[PDB]
RNA sequence: CGCGGGGUGGAGCAGCCUGGUAGCUCGUCGGGCUCAUAACCCGAAGGUCGUCGGUUCAAAUCCGGCCCCCGCAACCA
RNA sequence: AGGCAAGGAGGUAAAAAUGUU
RNA sequence: CCGAGGGUAGGGCCCGUGACUGGGGCGAAGUCGUAACAAGGUAGCUGUACCGGAAGGUGCGGCUGGAUACCUCCUUU
RNA sequence: UUCGGAUUGGGGUCUGCAACCCGACCCCAUGAAGCCGGAAUCGCUAGUAAUCGCGGAUCAGCCAUGCCGCGGUGAAUACG
RNA sequence: AGCUAGUUGGUGGGGUAAUGGCCCACCAAGGCGACGACGGGUAGCCGGUCUGAGAGGAUGGCCGGCCACAGGGGCACUGAGACACGGGCCCCACUCCUACGGGAGGCAGCAGUUAGGAAUCUUCCGCAAUGGGCGCAAGCCUGACGGAGCGACGCCGCUUGGAGGAAGAAGCCCUUCGGGGUGUAAACUCCUGAACCCGGGACGAAACCCCCGACGAGGGGACUGACGGUACCGGGGUAAUAGCGCCGGCCAACUCCGUGCCAGCAGCCGCGGUAAUACGGAGGGCGCGAGCGUUACCCGGAUUCACUGGGCGUAAAGGGCGUGUAGGCGGCCUGGGGCGUCCCAUGUGAAAGACCACGGCUCAACCGUGGGGGAGCGUGGGAUACGCUCAGGCUAGACGGUGGGAGAGGGUGGUGGAAUUCCCGGAGUAGCGGUGAAAUGCGCAGAUACCGGGAGGAACGCCGAUGGCGAAGGCAGCCACCUGGUCCACCCGUGACGCUGAGGCGCGAAAGCGUGGGGAGCAAACCGGAUUAGAUACCCGGGUAGUCCACGCCCUAAACGAUGCGCGCUAGGUCUCUGGGUCUCCUGGGGGCCGAAGCUAACGCGUUAAGCGCGCCGCCUGGGGAGUACGGCCGCAAGGCUGAAACUCAAAGGAAUUGACGGGGGCCCGCACAAGCGGUGGAGCAUGUGGUUUAAUUCGAAGCAACGCGAAGAACCUUACCAGGCCUUGACAUGCUAGGGAACCCGGGUGAAAGCCUGGGGUGCCCCGCGAGGGGAGCCCUAGCACAGGUGCUGCAUGGC
C-alpha cells in the first residue's frame, strides 16, 4: 500500500548528535529528533548545523523525523 | 507492531505475544494484530494469519 | 597647554637604567616541507629607534625644545 | 703486525596538527 | 494451668511506593583530546599511591604478552 | 663600454581580401635593466654535459627563442 | 555457620488402642552440625508423563496410591475409625437478615454466576449398568458413576469424487513474442453415491424378586434402559467445505511488477539507499491438510555442568606459596573375616501406562486378555579375584643413621671501601648546571671544577652468568654466630610411617597505614621553567610524603614457567652448575637449549612434558556488566577477600596467514645525495599558467606524472567565446506526403558580409503520339513530417588511446 501520509517539512539544522542524528528547527515550528536519510550518508553529503534540509514526517509520531534532501 | 501501518492510538487495548526483535533495543514484544484494539492489516493477502487480517471475500 | 613616562622596522613591544650592541613577537614576499593547509624551518626586506641639537671618542641609549601620545593633575571653591 | 673479533665507550637530530565529497 | 489470638515495646525479613541518589549497555557524522595498536612517536602491561576535564600521568616494585643494530675511541685475542 | 640588446619614433619590404587590435622582415635613430643573481633548486657518468649552428614538420605568412631531428667542438668528477 | 532449652537423656506419673519429650514434675547436661544442622526460597509426593541412543533432564495435567486442607486459625466431642468438607464450639475476616439485643452462612461437590485472567464447558438426562450406604426385603437415596451437550482442545478415522478427457479452451501470468505455464486441471461424457429421507433397530440385563429344591447347591419364570429411535443393517438418494505457512542460507520452493535503508520482514545470518530469488502484491512453486502457523514452557541438538563425555601454558579458567586437620586415595607377600562386590534361589517391585503377542469396537485410536521384563530393596545360601578389615611378614615408597658437599637461604651482631651530599680548611675564577634547543636554578657573600679532613645516611661496582639458593615472595660488600632446607656416597637402621589437601595456622614484592627514630641520594604530590593550538606530561630544576630501620598492621600482583602438587613410564644429543666414581668417561641431583614418539587450535611442549597414566585438590562454563553491587568477614583507614544478577550485545577471544601499514631493522639500487661542470631563482624579453579585467578573454590539463601542455602554426579561417545581422529538414545523411517548377548558368537591388528580395537566359534524358499534349528518371524549390545537428553536460557509466 506505502502509506504516503509522509510530511514533506523543511527545517533549519539546530544541532548534530552522533550517527547523523540531528535536532533541526523547522518551518513548520518544533525541533524534533530528525536522522539522515541514508542515501545522503551513501553520497557523503556532511549536514552542518545551520541547514535548509527537508525533515520527512511520521503522522503517528511527528517527533521524530528523517532527513530527505541536501540542505 | 508489525504490518503496514497501525490503527492503534493511545488508550486502545492490545495483545502482546512475545519474541525479540533484532534491530530494536529491548524489545522483546510482538504486538499482535487481529485481537481487540490491535485490528488487522488491511490489503495484506499473502500472510495474513500472522496480521489478523480476515479473507479477502471472492466472486 | 601644567606634569612625566613613552612613540622602534609595517603592528605590538624589548633595549632607555651601566651610553657603543637595534632585539623579540606578530605580519608580508620568496622558498623549503607535504596530498595539501599547515605548523614547522629557512631566508628576504624593514626601523628619521617620535623627533630637533646637545654631549661624548661614541648616542634609541644622556640633557633639553618640541610634535606629540597616553595620560594626571586643572582639585576644596 | 695483521686476522676475526670479545668487552666498555657516545652518537644515531625534535617534531608530527588536520581532512567535504 | 494449658491455650488461638489480641495488645505494648524491640528487631528480623518481604512486597508496594519512595523525595534523594548511584547508574550501565549499545549507538555510522556528537563534543575535547589521542591514551592504546607499529619503539603509536615517553615500550606497554601490571599492583598499589597521589594527582588531573578525560583518556590518564608520575612514583616504587614486578613482568616480558617489549622493540633493539650501526659508526668512532680505550683494554684484550 | 664597439659589452648588451630591451623599448620607442620614423621610413619601408613581403605574404595574404586584409597585418589597427594582432605578422614576419629590412633600414636608420633610440640604447633601458643587467657587472654571473638570496634561501633554494634542476640538469647531467662519454662523445655526455657545455657551447655552436643547420634542417624539418605544421605552414600563405608567421609571432618558433617552441618541438622533433642532425651534426661540429668537446669537457669535468664519481672517495663514497 | 553454628543451631537447640522440652532442647537431649533419665526416674516416676499423666495421656494414648499402643511406644515415645506426646505431655508434666524433678535430676542429669547433653543432642544435632560443613558426610550441610538451623535460616531463606521453591515444591504436595509418587506410579508415572514428556523427552532422550542411553545415562540423564524436565515434569507430576487426567487415571491409580498416599498425604494435607476444607474462608483463616484453634480445639475437642461423638464414635471402630475424625481432630471430622455439605457435624459442633470459640476467635478473626467477609457476606446476609435485624424490632440493633443478636443470629445465619462457606461451591477447593456437580452445574453455573462473577472476578481475575490469554484461557477452560451444560444452572443436561438417568438410577438402566457398575459401585456406595441403609434396610429381611421390596425399595429408598447416590451431580460416586453411566451418559449426552459445548470446544478441531488433543489423538485417530473419513468426506470435499473417481474414470476418461488437447501436443493442450478460455481466464490470468510470463515472454526471448517463436512460445511456455497454470494443467488433464477444467468444461464436457460415463460411474459412484458423503450428505439426506423412508423401513427395521439393539448389545449392554440378569441378577436382586417369586416358586420347586432345606430360605443351600441346583431348576424354571418374570420385571427391569439415561444413552436413543442413537449405533447399526436394508432400500432409496444429490458431485457435494479448502485452508494456512512458506518460498536468500539453514530449509523443500522462483519469477514479475510495485517499493527504493522508505514502507517493511526477521528465528539467526541479515535483506532493503532503482531490473531486491529476502519488503507489498501477482502468478508459479513447496510443505502440510480440516487443519496449518505463531507464541509460551520443556527436553533435545547442547559432550554448552561433560558419570557414559569436557577443560585449565596463550582462548574462560592453577589458588601466591608452605605446613596441616577432616575427608579422599594407597606398595609387595601370606592367611583369616566376608562389610563393599558377584552369583543363585526366593520374597517384593500393585493395577493402569511403557513392551511383545492375540482378541473386540467396520480399521485405528481406544479397550480387553495373556506373557515377559523392570532398576532398586529384603531374606537364605554361597564365591573370595579386587576394595575394606583384622593378624603375620617383606624392603622397591617414605623416613632415619654414618661420611661429606654446594650454596646472594633466613636472622642477629659487627665491620670495608668507592660514590654522593653536607660542613670546615686550602687553592682557585666566571661561570657551572642543563638541553633537541633553552630557560628557571645555583655562583663574586667566590660557585663549578681540584686537593685535605670530617659528618653521616643509604646502597653494595668488578666477580656476575645463559650461574647458585629458596616453597614462594625473594636473596648478592665482607666477617662471625645461631639456624632452615637440600644433595650425594654407604645401603647400615625403621617397616608403608605414604600422596594430596576443604577448612585452619604460617609466610608473603612493592606501594600503603600507625607509633617512634632516621634522613645522603632519589623522589609522587607540589612550586618552578620550558615544550605545546592546550601540558594537569614526556625534558630540566628544586622539593614533601615515602623510600631506610624498629615494633605493629596491611596481603595485593604479569605473587609468571601466564603451566597445582605427587609418583611411575616413554629416543637422543648438547652446554651448564653441583656431588660420588674404577677421573679422556660413567653415575646421581639441579639449570638451559635443540629435538624421537606422542600431544596440541597452532605457537609450541617435549625425562625440568603441555606425552602416556593414576592419585588428590583448586578453579572454568559467552563478552560486557564487574571483580562492581548487596550481604558477610578481616582491616586503624586505604581496601581486600567472598562473589552476583537485572540489563545488554553476536560477538569478546586465541593461534597462525595473506596483505597492508609502521615517526621498526638490514641488504641492495638510481645522477638520489656526495664528487663535478653548467645552469634556473635575480635583468629584459619569448612564451604557457594562476589570478584579475573584460562583451568575451574558448574549453580542458593540477605534486612528481598541470604549466614552450592538448594548440605540430589563433590576423580572417582556425574557433569551440562575445556583439551584430541573418537562416531554418536546416552546412551534411538516408527517406515521406506531395505540389508546381525542375539539369544548368548569367545578372540586379540592399548589405560589413552572410543573407533576403528579384529578373532572365534554361531544360535536354526515357519516351508514346501525325500533332496538341502526358507521365516517370536524374536534378533542383516550398510546406508539414521521419529526421538531422550539438566542440552540449557527465572520463566516479565507458571503449579506444
Ligand atoms: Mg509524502
Ligand atoms: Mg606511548
Ligand atoms: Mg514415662
Ligand atoms: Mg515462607
Ligand atoms: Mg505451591
Ligand atoms: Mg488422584
Ligand atoms: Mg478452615
Ligand atoms: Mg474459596
Ligand atoms: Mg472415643
Ligand atoms: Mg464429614
Ligand atoms: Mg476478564
Ligand atoms: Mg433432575
Ligand atoms: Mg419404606
Ligand atoms: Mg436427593
Ligand atoms: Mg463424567
Ligand atoms: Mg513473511
Ligand atoms: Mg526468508
Ligand atoms: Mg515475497
Ligand atoms: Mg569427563
Ligand atoms: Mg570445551
Ligand atoms: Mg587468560
Ligand atoms: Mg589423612
Ligand atoms: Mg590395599
Ligand atoms: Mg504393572
Ligand atoms: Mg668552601
Ligand atoms: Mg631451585
Ligand atoms: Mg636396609
Ligand atoms: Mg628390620
Ligand atoms: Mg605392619
Ligand atoms: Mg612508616
Ligand atoms: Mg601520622
Ligand atoms: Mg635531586
Ligand atoms: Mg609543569
Ligand atoms: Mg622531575
Ligand atoms: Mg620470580
Ligand atoms: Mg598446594
Ligand atoms: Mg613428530
Ligand atoms: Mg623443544
Ligand atoms: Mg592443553
Ligand atoms: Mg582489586
Ligand atoms: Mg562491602
Ligand atoms: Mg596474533
Amino acid at each position: 500500500a506505502k502509506e504516503k501520509d509522509t510530511i514533506r517539512t523543511e527545517g533549519v539544522v539546530t544541532e548534530a548528535l552522533p550517527n547523523a542524528t540531528f535536532r533541526v528547527k523547522l518551518d513548520s515550528g518544533p525541533e524534533i529528533l530528525a536522522y539522515i536519510s541514508g542515501k545522503m550518508r551513501m553520497h557523503y553529503i556532511r549536514i552542518l548545523p545551520g541547514d535548509r534540509v527537508v525533515v520527512e514526517i511520521t503522522p503517528y509520531d511527528p517527533t521524530r523525523g528523517r532527513i530527505v534532501y541536501r540542505k | 507492531i508489525p504490518g503496514e501501518g497501525h490503527n492503534l492510538q493511545e488508550h486502545s487495548v492490545v495483545l502482546i505475544r512475545g519474541g525479540r526483535v533484532k534491530d530494536l533495543p529491548g524489545v522483546r514484544y510482538h504486538i499482535v494484530r487481529g485481537v481487540y484494539d490491535a485490528a488487522g492489516v488491511k490489503d495484506r493477502k499473502k500472510s495474513r494469519s500472522k496480521y489478523g487480517t480476515k479473507k479477502p471475500k471472492e466472486a
